[PDB]
This record gives C-alpha cells, structure tokens and sequence, in this order.
RNA sequence: UGUAAUCCCCUUGGCGGUU
C-alpha cells in the first residue's frame, strides 16, 4: 500500500467533493487482483489477493 | 586441577562448574553417577581441567615393599646398598605410577559409559513403550478414528485446521476453520462438522507451538460439554469424545519430512502436521520408526 | 547454547526460531536494555567484545 | 504395551513454554517485558509469552513514595524475580526488589563440602579476579602555558637550579590531575612547591 | 489488550522558462 492515509476515501473508493486533501493523500482507490499465495494453509481469510 | 584455560573459562552458568574445585570424589560412587565423571573428562578433552587420581596410603605401599625389597644389614656399605635400592625403586614408582593412572582412569570410563548407555536405553524404551489410546467399550489394541485440530501459533490470522483419520489409517476429510475461534460461528461450524458428516471421531487432539493452543483446548473442551457430544457406538449411559494434548516431536518431524510431501504433494505443512499428529495417537511405535535417522536427534 | 559443535542433516532440525523484538530482549548486567546488533564487551574473563547476532534466555 | 500416556500439568508446561520446570522455578531472575502499568500493579510478558503481573508493593522499593507509572512506563523491560508459578494456568507473580534481583548470585546447589571442595582456591581466584576488576589505567596530562613543563620534583628542582631565584616552573601533580604542583626557586639549592587544587575542571587536560 | 503502513516504468514528442 502506499505510505499515504485511505482514511478519507468513501465507500466506493472514490473521494467526497467539499474535502480538503493534502500531499500524499490517497484520492481514488483501485486494486488490481493477484493469484494468491499459500497463505490458505492457516490464514483466516486475510491473505492477500 | 585447572589449567588456565580452566582457571578463566569455568563460569558460574556452565555445566563445567560442578567440579571446578572438586577434591578427593571416591572412585566408587562414580560409577552411581556416571554423567559427572563423563562432563569431568569432556571438560580434560577441552584443555581445561586435568583429573588426578591419588591414593592417602600410597606411602603405605611404598613403605612396605621398600621393607620387603630392603636388606637387614647396618654397616655403612649396607647403607649405601639399601640407599640404592630405595632410590631405584622411587624411579620405579615415578615410571609405573602414570600408566597404573591410565589403566583405572579408562576402567572408569569404561563403566561410566556402560551405565549411562543402559540408562539411555531404558529412558528410549520407556519413551516408545505406549499402546494406542483405547475408546472405552473396546478391548485395548483397537484403533481409535481420531480428528486433530490445531492452528499453530495464533496470531491475528491464525485460521484452525482440521484433519480427521479413521481406525483406517487413511485420511478422510480436511475442513478450514477462517472465522475466530471465539466467535459462536466457529463453535457452530465445528459442531456441524462433528455431527453432521457421520465423522464421529473417538477422541480429539489438540497441540500447538505455543501457549495460545490453551485457550484453544479450554474453547474445545467447553463445546464438547455443552453439546454432549457423545461418541456413536455400533449396535445406555453414552460416554463423551475425550480431548487431551498431544506430544508432537514426531509431528514436528513430519511436517518438514520429505515423506509427507510425497504421500500428499497437494496439502498445507499444517496438514501435514494433523496428520502426523493423528499417526502418532493411533499408533505411536510406527510414528517413531518413521523417523528413520532423526530419531537420534530425539530429546531422550 | 553449551559452547559444543554439532553435525545434523537439515530434516534432524526442528524449525527456525522465529522471535520478534518483543521476544529477543537482552539485559546487561547493570540493568540497562541492549537490542540486537549493539556492541557489549565482556565484564571479566577474556574480556571481549562484539555485535550480538540473536539473544536467547 | 502400557495405554497411552496422558501429559499432565508439568509435562503440558513444559511442551507449550518448552521452559523446563527446573530452569523457570521460584528463586530465579528473568528479563521480563512491560506490557502495561497501572498505579496498584503492573502487568509484564516474559520471553515465553507467560503473562505475568506483580502487586504495587513490589515493582517500587518500599522506601521510594514515587508514583509506578513515573519510573516505568511501557516497553521498558526490567529484570524480576519468580515469587510464584501457577503451571495449570500459565500465570507467574514476580518481584523488582533488589534483595531478589541483585542478592541472588550463587543460586546453583553445588555442595561447597570442604573435604571434597576445595572452597580456599576457588576464594582465591575469587581475590585474584577482584583485584583484576581493580586495576585501571593512567596516562600524562599536558597543559599548555609557557611556564608550565613536565618535569618531576627533582627533575623541575635541577632545571631551577641554573635559574636565578624567583623563577617559576609549573608541573603536574602527584594528588590527581585536579592538583598542580608550582615550583619555585627560594634559595641557592632551595625549593618550594606548592599544590594548587583545581575547581570546576572543564577537562582533566584543561585548567 | 487489539495493534496500523512503506512503494514506481520507460521510450519518444511537443510546449515552455533562464541565459
């Protein structure tokens, strides 16, 4: 993930207008899916995909 | 006695430290404690203590046979010849003394060793010495179906694996527990699991790698005596399925063996570990001679 | 831990010691924390020093 | 063959701390880890995850009226003492006062028996590396002034002795590097010198 | 006691700024 701070971003991963933002801040969310790994051996579901 | 190297490196932590200063230990009660006497000879091996074995009538002897050996005369020629042999026997003792040394220091050893390879030997068979666990209304011998459940270390995203083996010896079902183990979903599902599948497994082990697997043991325990869960017995006071810990170093060994990569190449090290767990309750005799060349390294 | 040498084959090894800093904790003789990789010489014997690598009891 | 063999409170100890209950008994002294303080206790972790806590009476001395969180505070690991073992439950009570922590030195059992330990060798060696802990080092000081010079008594008496009287040499002096000694020339084959003590040192070179 | 995260193209092209 990148250094800056997703705390601002709504539910659909887009930014609200009317908020103020700064240098870094994360202003639109997007993940790309990965096969996953061999995590499935004990992870409880928080494996990265 | 201390070398230098004894004299700095005999600390107050080291197994060394028990006979840093140790004086006049009877040969006898040796052998009653044959470890001593090995880690004083490890410790000779390292250049750091030499042992010395003396006599407090070594005078005596030497005495008595200088009076057998020693002439009766009293002139001073029979001084000068009794002078003589005096001396030649001192040099005979110094010469003889070193290898009479050598000879007991190794018939010590000899059995010092003996008794601690019996020792061992009674240690290793009382460790294998083990019936599989008997269900109760069975006769001892009988193969138990038997389900392990373990997650391993417990951390925040430690999910709980479950890996079920019947009186067979083949395995049956693997199940993955993903919700917390304190959540009423995991109970509910391990419920479901044990009734409602037919599994009906005789007894249930538990282990881990830390202390975490206690909480774990204490959860499973409350679930089997709310739900009474009792064992089903083939065709009336129905006795519960029993959860114990389990000892687990040939588990542990199992679980990195190359053996179990080939018999399941398609299976988490988890897996692997259940199921080696499984083994050993069913029969742990054939659990340890699986171990082939590491069971040497066994803690015996 | 002892000060010997052994030979065993890779299987023979039970696992890594997987420690985090919560775990590895190292104190000194007067009371003062010491972490990984400090240097601390040694108060009495040969007297040396050097890096701890890990710290163990 | 016997039946199976159920671990019981010591053999579970010691499977899950994989602590023996011999090396993790009362009379011990471990670094254990502040995990959280509180006024009327503090509760600490130890290396093998045994959660630990110790009553206020214990993680203050009882001379001290400070207040527990001021001294310590989180992640501050300090070494404690084991007072109590609960083995069923993985719960252990310690102690922080010295009396534990620092006076319990020869906890090994060894049987000190003179007549099969010989206690006067291992007393001597014992003498032998204090003195060792004793001995230090010393080096010169120098101090730069045109009438200073390292010389010593004799050696400054000599180099006055060419002088005329009234000249004045300055050299270190034998009570310390905080003193100097100042020589001065009273008489034909007559000298003095005088310790001067040395106040608010900024250096053990410096003046 | 539940304990928080560290990583970024390359090649071309254009348009500019200071001399």
């Amino acid at each position: 993930l990148k250094h800056g701070t997703y705390e601002k971003l709504d539910e659909d991963g887009l930014i609200a207008p009317g908020v103020r933002v700064s240098g870094d801040d994360i202003i639109i969310g997007k993940t790309t899916p990965i096969p996953p790994d061999t995590e499935e051996l004990g992870q409880r579901t928080k494996y990265h995909t | 006695e201390l070398t230098e190297r004894g004299k700095l490196q005999i600390e107050p932590e080291s197994p060394y430290f028990d006979f840093k200063y140790a004086k006049n230990r009877p040969i006898s009660a040796l052998t009653a404690t044959p470890d001593l006497y090995l880690r004083m000879i490890q410790a000779e091996n390292d250049g750091l203590v030499n042992i010395k074995v003396e006599l407090p009538m070594l005078s005596t002897v030497v005495d008595h046979f200088y009076n057998i050996l020693k002439s009766d005369g009293t002139s001073e020629i029979s001084e000068k010849w009794n002078a003589l042999r005096n001396d030649a026997w001192k040099q005979s003792l110094d010469k003889l003394i070193p290898l009479v040394q050598l000879n007991v220091k190794e018939s010590i050893r000899r059995d010092c060793e003996r008794v601690l390879y019996f020792q061992v030997k009674n240690s290793f068979t009382k460790k294998i010495d083990q019936a599989p666990y008997q269900p109760p209304t069975y006769a001892k011998g009988t193969i138990p179906r038997v389900l392990t459940l373990s997650f391993g270390e417990g951390n925040r995203g430690d999910a709980v694996l479950g890996v079920f083996m019947d009186d067979s010896g083949d395995v049956k079902s693997q199940i993955k527990f993903d919700e917390d183990f304190q959540s009423r979903d995991f109970s509910d599902s391990l419920t479901r699991y044990i009734k409602s599948n037919n599994i009906n497994p005789d007894i249930i082990g538990i282990s881990g790698f830390n202390i975490h697997t206690k909480k774990l043991f204490d959860k499973v325990n409350e679930l089997v005596n709310e739900e009474r869960l009792t064992i089903e017995y083939d065709n009336s006071d129905k006795h519960l399925i029993r959860v114990i810990y389990v000892n687990d170093e040939t588990a542990r060994l199992y679980q990195h063996s190359s053996k179990s990569s080939a018999e399941y190449p398609n299976r988490p090290q988890l897996a692997k570990y259940c199921i080696g767990l499984a083994k050993y309750i069913q029969s742990p005799l054939l659990e340890y001679l699986a171990l082939d060349e590491s069971m040497y390294s066994l803690h015996i | 831990s002892d000060g010997k040498l052994l030979s065993l084959p890779p299987v023979s090894i039970y696992s890594k010691l997987n420690l985090n800093p919560n775990q590895q904790i190292a104190i000194d003789s007067n009371g003062v924390e010491v972490k990984v990789g400090d240097t601390v010489r040694e108060f009495t014997g040969e007297r040396r020093q050097g890096t701890i690598l890990h710290v163990y009891r | 063959r016997r039946d199976f063999h159920i671990l019981n409170e010591a053999e579970i100890f010691q499977l899950l701390t994989r602590e023996t209950v011999d090396s993790f008994r009362k009379g011990m002294v471990i670094p254990v880890y502040v995990r959280k303080v509180e006024s009327s206790y503090m509760s600490v972790s130890t290396q093998s995850l045994i959660a630990g806590n110790i009553q206020r009476q214990d993680i203050l001395e009882p001379n001290d009226r400070r207040d527990p969180r001021e001294v310590y505070s989180v992640g501050q690991t300090v070494r404690a003492c084991i007072l109590d073992v609960d083995y069923y439950n993985f719960k252990c009570q310690l102690s922080l006062l010295r009396q534990f922590t620092e006076n319990q030195v020869a906890g090994l059992n060894v049987n000190r028996n003179p007549k099969f330990w010989d206690i006067e060798s291992e007393n001597r060696d014992r003498q032998e590396e204090i003195d060792k802990q004793r001995e230090e080092s010393r080096e010169s000081r120098v101090i730069k002034h045109p009438f200073f010079h390292n010389m010593k008594s004799k050696e400054a008496e000599d180099y006055l002795a060419a002088r005329p009287v009234g000249d004045v040499v300055i050299r270190p002096s034998s009570k310390g590097s905080n003193h100097i000694t100042i020589s001065w020339k009273v008489a034909p084959q007559l000298y003095q010198h005088i310790d001067v003590l040395e106040e608010n040192k900024d250096d053990a070179n410096a003046i």
